[PDB]
């Protein structure tokens, strides 16, 4: 039996349920007045001060009950704007809206992009409250704060002064064709950072006293000094200034929290609860300037220090990482000593999914909803393998699952770092929690991640050690770690913590099915009328020939857009570097460098994304077979097939995202036929070699396409593969594909999931196909498996998902998470979602509250074979 | 005036709060958003001496600087190392 | 005899010698508005725009006569100030004037600084003018527009922003103690260009338009693209988008001064007058586009460059470099098809002195009176060899000589870079010009200098090709060069460039013997009562440990001003780069990094400057010898003298700067023994081992001591050793020194020039003293040498003159320059300025007018021994 | 209505200029400062359309780009590529 919560969490998720997602301006306000008024000092600093402003001005809010404090803003679900990184997603909606004029229409890729209108969420305007790019709820008497917080960044935020340099680049015209298409999700500079691992060393080490002093003592040895280093050498200098500066800042902002505790505890009548608002005055007011000298402290520094990044970028997926491991000296030492016992730190660790959970990130439709569902990925990874290469697993982390098993939240979702060293009793405590369907925890393959580790970081030195530091950014962002040496307890214990900037910039999602779609229409897109590629006029007269022009179109996409990117990146590094983040991101300090100038030990981060994989595959194994080996269609019946819908009706119309329904019309019969051949090709995923032989070659293909391309760090691409939410607004703009997948419906899910029943021979023939290469040559690879709760009953049920996992693991399978659920019931939820309000599924590498996900990825969801045995 | 103009109240999302006395829910406007006798007032800039000549829309001017620079009336002000109430 | 001017030179130098030097605000304003207008945008395009807009919106002026045409401003001898850089000389005046309270004190450097009075100095304001910097006449109206322009830099001038992170190195209040004192002259970002050489090449070469195709190519390759390079590889493409900007400046600026040509022409009854004005107007219309394609055109496109550069920062010595051999091309094309004469070529070169003789550098008095006497140190060196390592001299060169013997005029300077090679006649030539007393040709061996260069750059990878293209930044800065192609009437020929950024800056002039005052007077400053450096409260018991403690104080001012000056310069470089200097300084545009990111070539030109090196030698000589050697006084006697200044009456009082009076005190025979022990005692620069043993030893200790100290560029200090005015204003800190050298009086001129008569063995002895060390250690040694006219008269006298110059560089003396006049001349000029208005003497590496040397140096060269044969 | 103020004056200090066309030297200030009948307005931000508002110094608006910045009357504008004679 899992028991209940305790009762703080269960106050605290009362309250939870009932709130809105909430944008606010203090932090934004208080940005942009330390900004400007400190115009012309060096960057690093100015941003420095900004920064430390922005979080040491906020007002502080703390709930009662609350054991763990902080949040980004007052407000426990919020966020605000970053007008200086970006703002055209809104600032058109603001402005309209103190003009009393109608609101602009949306860019296409927030448009086609659903923010799901439940839980929190304020999809619509309502009473004094307005809804921000879709999702966020803004007081009405703030629109003239966002209004005139924004208009100093005209011309000059990272998005609009990268979009002037990159209308210089020879693939500008091209590139916007890509963008307005949705055939590329969106732009690096919506989240500069994230798709990383924070590493909360520095301050768990050090504490911010401690950290102040290093940078004196910095200050002292190298300011206007260069050494022998021209480039870099006098920027040590500003760097340790900057540092200082930030940390100054993350200590005050921990003071006001404790101001606040003092306060509330001042009027407060409830005994327990006073001298409950006390000991968070005490932890706060010791972790604004001490090393952390107990669990609670360490636990509530690694939280300022997590909303201390997440509040200076718009980011999502910035991975807590390995907490249970680095909280572990803090930890033992708390249960040996008689400072806590078990339950105790359950409780905090219960209270710290809420923390977690409540995580906001600010930016356009297209990212909040079709990408991200809302959910901020602050991956937990647990396990793998330590500094001396045995099991890593530590009793702290049993607890972390056992707390998001008693209290049940899309966040942190959990990761399992698989490794044969791991022992039996965790793996089943760990797949015990998955089996509960709440999608986590995730399972990962350790010596795949520490292959690829070593395979993409290599050329910077990357070792046996560092490499197995590694965990997921974001989802599946394999992202480099190290560990390093904290002092505690009368003891060193080497601890993890990322060590690269954002593993999930770059290239973003390219919709593949979409491009092929292209292909075959000559770079015309059927769907709006527009000339996105210039027209190839190939006759498409062989498999080869419509491969080659696929790849043609490929490589073009990910040039104009490369280059784009790099160009918001080198301007966001340049005029908007972290501070926060280059504070704790290793070798930042070390070096006197902020991750814009490669002070990150790993900088070889930046990918490509694609999207739809599967989908992409299949068709084209379906016309390859139907059209070209067999002949049995034209190429001009098939495109004349997909440009039709088969004769169905169009999601357009049906708003059914899935293949779940197919509304027939005059012209179902015509296509009936082609059709069939479509729908019965040989599909990936069933150990069929006629379509795993087009997968496997893909691979190989894509790790060499990517790898032409340099990032803005001068390294290598290389492919990042998972859907994220983005099947949903890409299939949204893609038509009818050959496999059968209708218009306007969502991609295949994940990057080695089987297509929508496509699975026809069983969960192994999925790992069979999945696994005709070798997972390493890329930073991942993602699988959904959704399985009925009957499947997995009783602790037999747990072991039988175990060695399901770990068969897949075992062949090197990167990655698989599980729904465990009736999908009778998400059909029920969809239907009456009041009914449902704490219903969560997994989507991909998230789990997010089903009134919370858009009807495209449900009905997607919905669909996913379910597994019964 | 109201809850939300209260040092007690705890911030929550765009449409309410709570009551740090009663730990119960409060709207922000509409019906039940009055202030109570236990009412005290939030430091915000719109109560702050160095704030000043706010327009329609609660936009003013923050002398708590040398160069006075533009503040907002509803802006929390519990954390501003200048600000002083009226 | 000396042909007579042309009629055009004539006329304009009539109009010349009534000029005031003006210092007015639009380049200012148009910088200052540009840059802000810009606030956001990438810092090189934003520094280029803004140096384009104060170009290119200025007013041009064209004068009647003039063939050659451009201004640094709207005046003649104009400047504007640069408050970006540098503004606290003048803000608190402005602001002063203003509030119509009296204008404040001056700091300490400028208040012991003289500007001459007369000439065309404004040293007081009279009328409707103001004296800025006790220097330039700024109209009245414009002060609102000086403070106005100046206010938005406060807190983030290069100045006060480097100040900000100076006041973090534990050096601070030491340095600030050197500053005040005096013992460094003034801060690196006075004069953040300059000492270097100027390179024509990429406007000759391509004209503008063909650069601005150039940018446009490298912008299509490479904007968005980092290459392998994660640090500078992104940056290429806003250097390119940069030097597209400057470029369109220059051309507009061009296109300004044709348009102004034209206007001029449509209102000229004189005939004559409008057809200069329609060539003006024709050669400004071309260069403002076109490649040049003739000779006039050529020489005009270098002045447009040099206004440009010299107009970017406040800066002296932007050296012309070899313009006999980057023209040759040009001129001898114009030779060979009639398109000029000789004749005319000597009229464009005579017009062109009076262009660069114009050039002012608006600073502080400190610097401008201080050490520049106005001068601006264009200099034009001639000679050496050439890329294929033969004599470079060229016919236009000879041509060059001539019209400096014509035109007899301060500027440019011209230096011959003597060679064996060298032709007889061009020796000759160059000979009789220096015979004439003007001050130029100045002599500097080209072997030395390239020796110093293939040392020095070394570790650059400087070859013997570059180290021949080496010649002369400001006075004696030997700066980096090379060749490159230019095409040009069907052949092409490798014209010299320089390849480096400023080759004397870094630590600047440090009064070596007040340094050693303070060693005698245990860190106290006795002449303002202010301790300057920590007490040591050694007993100098010996030589040895004075000596020691001399090293101590040298290497803790060496390191607290390298670490400031290097702040200064690492801000200035970062937030105020060069735009006009980084087109056209090789390699920049070839790697697409400017300047401030090391694009010059060669980047190890950072320095140390010493000043009263022989000052310093021979007090050392007379503590040695009176106090340690033949114990003939004591330490504290010694001191005591000095500090009594001997009983004689100061320079504070008497305003005689040279030991030229000695008003004989009473107190006087107190000290009269001691003192004659100190005239008496070795003196350097008579061939007498006891003094040169000690010069010697100081040099290999100097130069180990520079070397182990780092510029900005992350490179090696080397010595720069000459005096400029400098040693006025350290003479005047300075109280009576060992060497009988009174208070107040100069200091030693240059660098291994004898002491004011103490040189009592004949030049030669000078000779050989000066070389008992290899000059190509250091950057540099500076000699003067003063003949009765008598002492050269007629050709054999000519020949006479030569001979002395090639004995000392056969003995591989770095320099020596000569005056030739009557001192009893230089003495009734001195008490009737008003009666020698065309007066000129070579004071240090420049040459100047008499009116306006301040009286400490007219008294330090009136008193230089005078050489009868 | 001083030579200071025309077109046809050439600049050479902070005293004194040239008129184009006597070639004579001309005061700024003073005794033989005002223009002559050949006087032709100087193109000055002073005498432009898009400068207004001066102070009493002569510092003013220019609207000459969509957002406005401050100018000076007297300075030069024969070189201002905005630059509309009133
Ligand atoms: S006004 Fe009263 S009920 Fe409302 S928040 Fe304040 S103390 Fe609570
Ligand atoms: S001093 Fe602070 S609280 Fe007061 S108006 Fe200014 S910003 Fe607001
Ligand atoms: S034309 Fe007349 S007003 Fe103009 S500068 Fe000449 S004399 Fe003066
Ligand atoms: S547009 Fe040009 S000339 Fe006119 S007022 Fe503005 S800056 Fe002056």
């Amino acid at each position: 039996d899992i028991p209940e919560a305790k009762e703080s969490t269960q106050k605290l998720m009362d309250i939870y349920y009932t709130l809105k997602v909430t944008a606010d301006m203090e932090a934004a306000y208080w940005y942009n007045r330390t900004w400007w008024e400190n115009d012309g000092e060096v960057i690093e600093v100015r941003r420095a001060k900004a920064v430390a402003a922005s979080l040491s001005h906020m007002t502080p809010t703390i709930l009662p009950y609350e054991k763990l404090v902080m949040n980004k803003t007052k407000n426990v679900r919020g966020a605000f704007p970053f007008p200086w990184v970006c703002a055209s997603f809104f600032n058109a909606q603001a402005e309209a809206l103190m003009n009393e004029v109608d609101a602009p229409a949306e860019n296409e890729a927030d448009s086609v992009s659903v923010v799901g209108a439940g839980g929190g969420n304020v999809t619509e305007s309502y009473g004094n409250v307005i809804s921000i790019a879709k999702k966020f709820g803004m007081r009405k008497e703030e629109i003239p704060v966002l209004v005139k917080t924004s208009k100093p960044w005209e011309g000059i935020s990272v998005e609009e002064l990268s979009n002037k340099y990159s209308k210089m680049t020879p693939g500008y015209d091209q590139f916007k064709n890509i963008m307005e298409s949705v055939i590329c999700m969106f732009d690096s500079f919506a989240i500069p950072q994230g798709r990383e691992v924070i590493n909360y060393y520095m301050p768990l080490q050090y504490g911010f006293d401690g950290i102040i002093k290093l940078c004196d003592e910095k200050i002292a040895e190298v300011m206007g000094e260069a050494g022998d280093d021209g480039d870099f050498g006098m920027s040590r200098g500003y760097y340790y200034a900057a540092m200082k500066e930030i940390t100054k800042g993350l200590s005050a902002w921990c003071e006001n929290y404790s101001k606040r505790a003092k306060y509330l505890a001042s009027i407060e009548t409830d005994s327990e609860i006073k001298a409950n608002y006390e000991k968070i005055e005490e932890v706060m007011g010791n972790i604004a300037h001490k090393k952390p000298a107990n669990f609670w402290e360490a636990i509530q520094m690694t939280l300022c220090c997590h909303f201390g990044v997440v509040n200076e970028d718009p980011q999502s997926g910035l991975s807590i990482g390995r907490l249970g491991q680095v909280l572990q000296p803090f930890y033992e030492k708390d249960v040996e000593d008689g400072i806590m016992t078990d339950e105790e730190v359950i409780e905090l660790l219960e209270l710290y999914r809420i923390k977690i959970t409540c995580i906001e990130c600010f930016a356009s439709a297209g990212v909040s909803g079709g990408v991200l569902s809302g959910n901020t990925f602050n991956n937990l990874s647990l396990g793998g393998q330590n500094y001396d290469g045995l099991s890593a697993v530590t009793p702290l982390e049993y607890l972390i699952v056992e707390a998001g098993m008693r209290n049940q939240t899309p966040q942190p979702t959990l990761s399992v770092l698989y490794d044969e060293k791991t022992p039996e009793d965790f793996l089943m405590k760990a797949a015990s929690c998955t089996k509960l369907g709440l999608g986590y925890p995730a399972w990962m393959n350790n010596q795949t991640g520490m292959n690829f580790m070593m395979r993409n970081y290599g050329p910077e030195g990357m070792d046996l050690h560092d490499a197995r530091a590694w965990c997921l950014g974001g989802c599946l962002e394999s992202a480099p770690g190290c560990f390093l040496p904290l002092e505690y307890n009368g003891k060193v214990t080497m601890i993890p913590g990322g060590a690269s900037p954002t593993c999930g910039t770059g290239v973003h999602f390219i919709g593949m099915p979409k491009v092929l779609e292209l292909v075959l229409t000559n770079g015309l897109d059927k769907r709006t009328g527009k000339q996105v590629y210039p027209p190839h006029n190939k006759k498409l007269d062989s498999y080869e020939t419509m491969v080659n022009q696929w790849k043609e179109y490929m490589e073009l996409t990910t040039d104009v857009v490369n280059r784009c990117n790099n160009i918001q990146m080198d301007i966001w590094r340049k005029y908007n570097m972290p501070a926060v983040n280059s504070l704790l991101k290793p070798d930042c300090f070390k070096k006197g460098k902020h991750i814009g100038t490669m002070g990150a030990r790993y900088n070889s981060c930046i990918n490509f994304e694609s999207c739809g994989t599967i989908t992409f595959v299949n068709s084209l194994s379906s016309i390859k077979k139907n059209v070209f080996d067999d002949s049995k269609f034209t190429i001009e019946e098939m495109t004349d097939a997909m440009l039709n819908n088969f004769g169905f009706k169009t999601a357009y119309e049906t708003e059914v995202f899935s293949p779940d329904f197919r509304e027939s019309t005059d012209k179902s019969t015509k296509y009936e036929k082609i059709f069939a051949a479509c729908v019965n090709a040989p599909k990936y995923g069933n150990a069929d070699k006629y379509a795993d032989e087009i997968f496997k070659a893909y691979h190989y293909y894509i790790y060499d396409m990517t790898h032409k391309f340099r990032s803005y760090y001068g390294k290598p691409l290389y492919l990042c593969q998972i859907s994220v939410s983005t099947h949903g607004p890409q299939g949204f703009v893609t038509l009818a594909t050959a496999d059968g997948r209708l218009a306007g419906t969502t991609y295949s899910d994940g990057s080695v999931s089987a297509a929508a029943g496509t699975d026809k021979n069983g969960i192994y023939a999925i790992f069979e196909s999945a696994t005709v290469y070798d997972h390493s040559m890329h930073q991942n690879a993602q699988m959904n498996l959704k399985l009925h709760p009957t499947a997995v009953k009783g602790i037999n049920g747990t072991r039988k998902l175990l060695d399901l996992v770990r068969a897949y693991m075992r062949k090197g399978g990167f990655h698989v998470q599980f729904n465990v659920v009736d999908s009778k019931t998400l059909r029920d939820a969809q239907l009456t979602p009041e009914k449902y309000r704490e219903l969560m599924v997994r989507v991909a590498g998230f789990t997010q509250y089903w009134c919370e996900i858009g009807k495209p990825i449900q009905d997607e969801v919905i669909y996913r074979t379910e597994y019964d045995k | 005036m109201r809850h939300y103009d209260c040092k007690n109240y705890i911030n929550l999302d765009c449409e309410k709060g709570l009551c740090a006395l009663t730990k119960g829910m409060v709207p922000i406007d509409g019906e039940g958003s009055e202030a109570c006798p236990n009412f005290k007032p939030a430091e915000k800039c719109g109560n702050c001496k160095n704030f000043c000549n706010p327009d329609k829309y609660g936009l003013g001017t923050c002398t708590g600087l040398e160069k006075e620079n533009w503040a907002y009336a509803t802006c929390g002000a519990s954390a501003c190392p200048s600000y002083k109430a009226e």
